[PDB]
């Protein structure tokens, strides 16, 4: 209702669009205005649903007014051209929008300036006045404007200071990272340039060491946002110092040009009188133009080589207004490479997952949604699309790229003509020579240029990241990891699930950064999470070879969640042995860092027990509540998971996991807060299934919908996987996840069975039975009478750890049902009885589905396991004495008909 | 009996099924282009023009073979016949013998086969028999059917070439590849708009819309001078309909198999220096697409190279020779991007890096005198001619060059050994094949 009066009945000269429209709005007004007074003194959201129908061409017109707003749904739209005065809806909308921004700081009914994800503030040159009559979209064009135009002028007053021959330590203080960035590589090109037109380099590789080191001393002393501005800050000048090295380390000047040549040169036009456009990015003789647009304070990459030539590429690619393609194994830094080069270019890069359910319709409708804004998009893994859907936006993209080339204003795709923004450019992502993968037609692949990325060069990413934490030893102790990483991958058995590229490497410095504040920077640190993050994946005899190693090549309290996991243990009714609590710590220790972890193991091994006690632990342990929404993968349709188009009317209906990120994401009654969110697979992982979430899984943390919805993971938003094997799945699924690998059973026979007996007198005089059938259960007899059941010939092969079920709960429900005549006899009659019956139990439990000359042999081997009452083949008990199923034959005389 | 070969091959692959039409189509061509026996040579040179197009290389030196013996047995007496069985048989390897000396041809394809040389003797044939090839351009041009469809490997595609004749013959092209409801709907309405008044028009992948093809492409065909229609299908993809194949000429596009025909080709898809450094560029890419076939020696694995990678590094070199006008032109630079960045990004291996980098530090050395190939010698430009004359001398230089019987080894600088084997192994199954085709 507040939308559709906001959409309608309080905005002027808007319902004369579509009159026919606004009579089905007043009429749907006075109904409800009706209804509304009768409750203040089904058919309404039917109707309300009806008339939705003719608002989707006044939605894409509204979104061809502001051509952002093809990132949200149509009930965000509604929410946010429903926002007439409030001016509150509007801001949530701002990292669907854009990407970077989270929220805009209001003042006083005006715009003082827009916040980063990060935290990050940008103030605008000049506040932004709203009145009561405009709407939504002019000014967030011109929030749009301002925020270039805001970033330029910073950048300029960062230029201007850094000329003027101050400090960087000063300035980094008193502007956002993109300004200090932009500035300061400016600075960085126009010094080497000069030290270029001499002979001489030794000097400024001085100044930036010198320059590194005082920033690396004022590092400790800074706040958050300080601190993640110094970082990048730090990336960015350990590239200048290698860089400057490099060329120093050059015998001649032509070598030194080349090596010149091949790196990125931020220079800046002095004649331009355009503000947005007076900086232009040089690599190789090519020139790309900067966009100005805000970035706040990313995860900056490490400049490796690969990375270099990775971003020559790319410039030589979006030179012609080609594709940019980037194809490789698993865990590489492909998406990021693109993420990166956008973010040296000044804009955020619009990240795709590419998925089967995504047809040609969707695909050209996110093509028609990028090249209106200008944005860039990187199609994250396009071989999941079908190879149909590839063929038929092959024209789309063609179409794109000559619009581009040529200049055009306008490109007709889905049957409707849209303004071409010049800024745009298309960039995929691919993993080829995968299972269960489409091919890439030819047509489609020369409109992109392909570039291998298969071995990063991991030890100048360990290098120069473990150095930014400030460790006093970087260059031996990358190695190090580095070496025994390698030897590590080649000295464990090859099994599938074995990956050891970047990801690993990358997820251990993520495990050691929160760790020096208990172990401090050095070597135990970076031992401690090698341990952590590695551990948990190695069967039994790769966990002796990785301790091996690890004292080979390295030389070396947490008491409050161990009593927590054994207080949830307790209550959950578990044994806390050595391989459970085991299971648990790596379980703890990993989620703590990683969100999306695969639990793989046999059946019955212990993964939802695991699991489930941390989660209470966890939640007895901060105090936090906890909601589980445990989905069976396999069970449910892809279109029931995710969602499915109506292709009737083009409208989209959410698929229960999108239902659940969406209820988690709006939190309507703010319940959601301060919880914890954990969503379990507990299925098989189809690659078809689970790739679908390869950008929510790895650091994008974001949900590419087919209807162009991006719904942002929350951090505290886990994804739980529990399979029995990984047979079919990716190593793009492996790699992004925690794995926690079950070699064996967590439980032992004992321990299970005193589980299924106290969680059966739960589900329920009781002490003395209960006495009574836990004395029965003579562990030394039943050891020895589970060893013999092995020998039997099984169909529906089972293995016998799990048969327990079967037997305890038959064996409680059968006395619970003869509790009834157990007031009347003698002690010995009634233990006689009890055993008889456990006996029966076992039998029909381990053996039941075998023979009858196996059930013989068994009864006989249980007989003589086990004074005690004897069971025979045809022993029963009437109504309470033992008797036998030939007494209990009723007389048949059938009739003729 | 040519007939019954054509239908042989259509029996070995679906696309090569051969219709009446088109072969009295071309019989009707023979005439509209000792008598009799005259007669017969044009008939024999007419429909090898005709029909190697749509037949893939090795195919195309199977029929050539064949044809070629069917002509000179017909023609020839007995002992030349024997001479050329026994031949055919030590280059099958299942006959070995030498032949019985009588003219001068049969001396000639003696040395080439005792010099090892396997693909000068498949080729051979080609070279003394058949006096005229036809490319896309000359099948589309001297082809009274209205209807084309063009088949490829995959991982190559001949879209431009297409593009490339459209622009010849000053029409207009409509790329419309099919594989949704959508493309097919556009696809019917411009071909309703193309054939009330002309224009062409371009499917690409036609084999990933099967049913639309079999219904409605089939009733189209079967039932304007200036409306082409073309399609695009794959040699290893799905079963193309029979009476739709039948009714449309089918062109294979395939890489030439040459190297100074490639070299060729691409100076013939054309200040000084921009001249030079297209010739060198044509010559790096006619030399790593003649190395890229040979798989286990020649490459670790199988890579390709179009006409992307060329436009891209011809871009390339056209920056660097504008934007550096003091004449000290980069040559590390331009060995380092090419063999990095443009014909690099495909190449996964560092053994093909390396190989790579090495072929562009000889291609792009940058020297005065440069022995691109050990024959031929290409001096640099000078700073008193033009572009035009520039264009004349660097074509005269390509035609005055030779090709050995030895290129696929000398050229490209790789050991004997590896050649022989490949090339072996290709004669051999091309002989054989002919031997279980002529004999029947
Ligand atoms: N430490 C333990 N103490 C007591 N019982 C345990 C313990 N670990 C596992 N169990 C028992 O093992 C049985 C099977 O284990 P669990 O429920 O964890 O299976 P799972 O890993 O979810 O299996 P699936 O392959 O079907 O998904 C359960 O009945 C559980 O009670
Ligand atoms: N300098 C760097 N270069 C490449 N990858 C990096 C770098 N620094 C960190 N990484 C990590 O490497 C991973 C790159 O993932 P990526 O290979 O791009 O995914 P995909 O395989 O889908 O392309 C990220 O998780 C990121 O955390
Ligand atoms: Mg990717």
């Amino acid at each position: 209702w507040l939308d559709l009066y906001g959409i309608l009945g309080e905005n002027l000269d808007i319902q004369n669009f579509l009159p026919l429209e606004t009579s089905k709005f007043k009429s749907l007004t006075s109904e409800y205005k009706m209804i509304t007074t009768r409750a203040f003194q089904k058919l309404t959201i039917d109707s309300l649903k009806m008339i939705k129908s003719s608002l989707s061409t006044f939605l894409e017109r509204q979104r061809r007014q502001f051509p952002r707003f093809y990132f949200l749904g149509n009930d965000d739209l509604l929410k946010i051209i429903g926002s007439g005065k409030h001016h509150d809806q509007v801001s949530k909308f701002m990292k669907k929008m854009f990407g970077s921004i989270e929220s805009i700081i209001f003042f006083e009914d005006s715009i003082t300036g827009v916040r980063s994800v990060e935290g990050e503030v940008l103030n605008l040159n000049e506040k932004i006045e709203l009145k009561d009559s405009i709407q939504a979209q002019e000014w967030l064009n011109i929030l749009d404007t301002e925020i270039k135009l805001s970033v330029f002028t910073q950048f300029r007053d960062c230029l201007g200071q850094l000329k003027d021959g101050t400090d960087i330590e000063v300035v980094v203080s008193k502007y956002i990272f993109q300004a200090i960035l932009l500035s300061a590589q400016v600075m960085w090109t126009e010094l080497v340039e000069k030290c270029l037109q001499t002979n001489e380099f030794s000097k400024y590789w001085k100044e930036v060491d010198m320059k590194i080191k005082g920033l690396l001393d004022k590092l400790n002393k800074s706040s958050d946002n300080v601190k993640k501005k110094i970082e990048a800050l730090l990336v960015e000048y350990l590239h200048f110092n290698n860089v400057i090295g490099q060329l120093k380390n050059c015998s001649t000047k032509e070598e030194a040009r080349l090596l010149w040549a091949k790196v990125q040169k931020f220079y800046q036009k002095n004649d331009t009188l355009d503000d947005l456009n007076s900086v232009f990015i040089s690599q190789s003789g090519y020139l790309l133009q900067y966009k100005f647009e805000y970035i706040g304070i990313p995860e900056r990459l490490i400049y490796t080589p690969l990375l270099l030539v990775g971003f020559a590429t790319l410039t030589d690619s979006l030179h012609q207004k080609y594709g940019g393609c980037f194809f490789g194994p698993a865990g590489t830094g492909k998406t990021e490479t693109v993420k990166a080069f956008g973010q040296n270019l000044g804009r955020v890069v619009v990240v795709f997952n590419c998925d089967d359910s995504f047809d040609y319709q969707v695909l050209s409708r996110l093509l028609v949604g990028i090249t209106q804004i200008g944005a860039w998009g990187c199609f994250d893994e396009f071989n999941r699309l079908d190879e149909k859907v590839l063929s038929a936006v092959s024209a789309n993209i063609q179409q794109i790229q000559n619009g581009l080339q040529v200049g055009k204003s306008h490109i007709t795709l889905l049957e409707e003509e849209t303004p071409l923004s010049p800024h745009t450019a298309v960039f995929i992502t691919l993993n080829p020579g995968y299972n269960g993968r489409s091919e890439l037609p030819e047509n489609l692949k020369k409109s992109f240029r392909e570039f291998s990325m298969k071995s990063p060069q991991s030890g100048t990413i360990a290098e120069m990241i473990l150095q930014i934490m400030g460790f006093e030893d970087s260059k031996s102790l990358a190695s190090k990891i580095v070496h025994f990483l390698e030897l590590l991958s080649s000295k464990c058995s090859s099994m599938n699930h074995y990956h050891f590229g970047l990801r690993t490497l990358k997820g251990v410095l993520r495990n050691c950064s929160p760790l020096v504040s208990e172990f401090g920077e050095g070597e135990k640190t970076v031992v401690e999470s090698l341990k952590r993050v590695i551990l948990p994946s190695l069967g039994d005899t790769d966990e002796l070879v990785f301790k091996d190693e690890l004292s080979k090549i390295f030389d070396s309290n947490s008491k409050a969640i161990v009593q927590c996991l054994k207080d949830a243990g307790q209550r959950s009714g578990f044994s806390m042995s050595e391989e459970f609590l085991k299971k648990c710590m790596q379980f703890y220790y990993m989620q703590k860092t990683q969100q999306a972890l695969i639990l793989v193991g046999k059946a019955g091994c212990g993964k939802t027990a695991t699991w489930k006690t941390v989660i209470d632990a966890m939640a007895i342990f901060d105090g936090h509540a906890n909601v589980v929404y445990v989905i069976d993968t396999k069970v449910l349709t892809k279109e029931s998971l995710y969602g499915s188009m109506l292709k009737a009317t083009l409208e989209w209906r959410d698929g229960l996991f999108t239902s659940i990120l969406r209820r988690v994401n709006d939190d309507i009654t703010g319940t959601f807060k301060n919880s914890r969110i954990w969503v379990v697979f507990d299925s098989d992982l189809d690659p078809e299934y689970v790739e679908a979430m390869n950008s929510v899984l790895d650091d994008n943390k974001i949900l590419t919908l087919p209807n162009g919805e991006r719904l942002p993971i929350p951090p505290n938003f886990r994804i739980l996987f529990e399979t029995d094997n990984l047979d079919h799945t990716t190593p793009a699924t492996i790699t992004r996840c925690g794995l926690l690998w079950f070699s064996t059973d967590v439980c032992s026979i004992s321990s299970k069975i005193d589980h299924l007996l106290n969680k059966s007198y739960e589900a329920l005089e009781l002490d003395k039975l209960k006495d009574l059938i836990s004395d029965s259960f003579d562990m030394a007899s039943l050891t020895n009478i589970f060893t013999c059941s092995n020998d039997l010939v099984h169909i529906l092969g089972v293995r016998t750890f799990n048969k327990l079920e079967t037997a305890v709960q038959l064996a409680v429900h059968l006395i619970s049902s003869y509790r009834q005549w157990f007031q009347n006899l003698d002690d010995k009659s009634l233990k006689d009885v009890i055993t008889l019956l456990i006996k029966r139990s076992l039998l029909y439990a381990l053996a039941g589905d075998s023979t009858g000359e196996s059930q013989r042999a068994f009864i006989q081997t249980i007989n003589t396991y086990f004074d005690s009452q004897e069971l025979s083949d045809y022993s029963t008990i009437v109504i309470l004495s033992f008797s036998s199923f030939c007494s209990e034959i009723p007389s048949v005389s059938l009739e003729a008909h | 009996k040519i007939f019954s070969m054509l239908e042989k091959f259509g029996q070995f692959h679906w696309f090569y099924g051969i219709s009446i039409g088109q072969f009295l189509s071309c019989f009707k061509r023979v005439f509209i282009k000792t008598r009799v026996d005259e007669i017969l040579w044009l008939l024999y040179q007419e429909v090898y023009c005709q029909f190697s197009t749509a037949l893939d290389k090795k195919f195309k030196m199977i029929m050539a073979m064949t044809m070629f013996c069917l002509y000179k047995f017909d023609i020839e007496s007995e002992q030349y016949k024997e001479a050329v069985l026994t031949m055919i048989g030590v280059l099958s390897e299942s006959s070995d013998g030498v032949p019985k000396l009588t003219n001068d041809d049969l001396r000639y394809l003696w040395d080439y086969v005792t010099t090892k040389s396997y693909i000068s003797a498949l080729n051979w044939f080609k070279n003394e028999f058949f006096v005229d090839e036809w490319n896309i351009a000359d099948v589309v041009a001297n082809s009274e059917n209205n209807y084309f469809t063009m088949a490829s490997e995959r991982d190559v595609d001949g879209t431009f070439k297409l593009i490339e004749l459209a622009k010849a013959s000053k029409e207009s092209l409509k790329i419309i590849p099919l594989g949704s409801i959508e493309n097919l709907n556009y696809a019917q309405e411009e071909i309703s708009k193309s054939k009330i008044e002309g224009g062409w028009i371009l499917l690409q992948n036609i084999q990933m819309s099967l049913s639309w093809v079999k219904t409605y492409l089939h009733k189209h065909v079967e039932e304007h001078e200036k409306f082409k229609m073309f399609m695009t299908c794959h040699l290893t993809g799905d079963k193309l309909p029979a009476p739709l194949l039948q009714r449309t000429d089918r062109v294979v596009y395939e890489d030439i198999p040459g190297i100074l025909d490639t070299v060729k080709d691409l100076w013939g898809s054309q200040g000084v220096w921009s001249v030079y450094c297209t010739f060198l560029l044509s010559w790096f890419h006619a030399l790593i697409t003649a190395r890229t076939r040979l798989v286990p020696h020649g490459f670790s694995k199988k890579y390709y190279f179009n006409d992307c990678d060329f436009q891209f590094a011809s871009v390339y070199l056209e920056n660097v020779l504008a934007t550096n006008s003091t004449n000290n032109i980069p040559w590390a630079q331009v060995r380092d991007h090419i063999a990095t960045i443009v014909y690099g990004g495909k190449i996964d291996e560092e053994k093909d890096l390396e190989v790579v980098a090495k072929l562009c530090a000889h291609v792009f050395c940058g020297s005065d005198n440069l022995q691109i190939v050990p024959g031929v010698r290409i001096p640099q430009p000078l700073l008193q001619q033009s572009e035009e004359e520039e264009r004349a001398r660097l074509t005269a230089i390509l035609s005055n060059t030779i090709e050995p019987a030895d290129s696929l080894s000398s050229w490209l600088q790789l050991p004997r050994e590896s050649i022989l084997d490949y090339e072996r192994l290709q004669a051999k199954e091309v002989a054989s094949s002919t031997e279980q085709l002529l004999q029947e």
